[PDB]
């Protein structure tokens, strides 16, 4: 019964090492997720400005 | 008479075992269940990894 206790804790040890590492993946991509949305926004902000500038220029 | 003697001496020893082991087999068989759910939780998270 003590043998089954020491065998069981190793899997719940392996339950942490994946769960900490998989959120260490998603923590990095979210920073990349917010950077591209920042650069795409200034792209879209400059896009709608030029579409209305050239109409006012003509 | 061996069915008289040997069967009832085992029935006395098995119920003396049933007082002491059948509490701890339920402690063992449910600690087995702690492995078999932690096994399928570990497989899906290494997939998620």
């Amino acid at each position: 019964d003590s043998y089954l206790k020491h065998q069981e804790i190793v899997l719940d040890t392996l339950l942490p090492q994946t769960v900490s590492n998989q959120w260490r993946i998603n923590n990095d991509y979210i920073r990349q997720t917010c950077t591209i949305v920042e650069e795409m926004n200034i792209q879209q902000r400059k896009q709608i400005n030029d579409l209305e500038i050239y109409r006012k220029r003509l | 008479t061996s069915m008289k003697i040997q069967f009832k001496t085992a029935m006395p020893p098995t119920e003396v075992l049933l007082e002491s082991i059948q509490s701890k087999v339920e402690s063992i068989e449910q600690l087995q269940r702690k492995l078999q759910h932690v096994q399928p939780l570990e497989q899906q998270n290494n997939e998620m990894c």
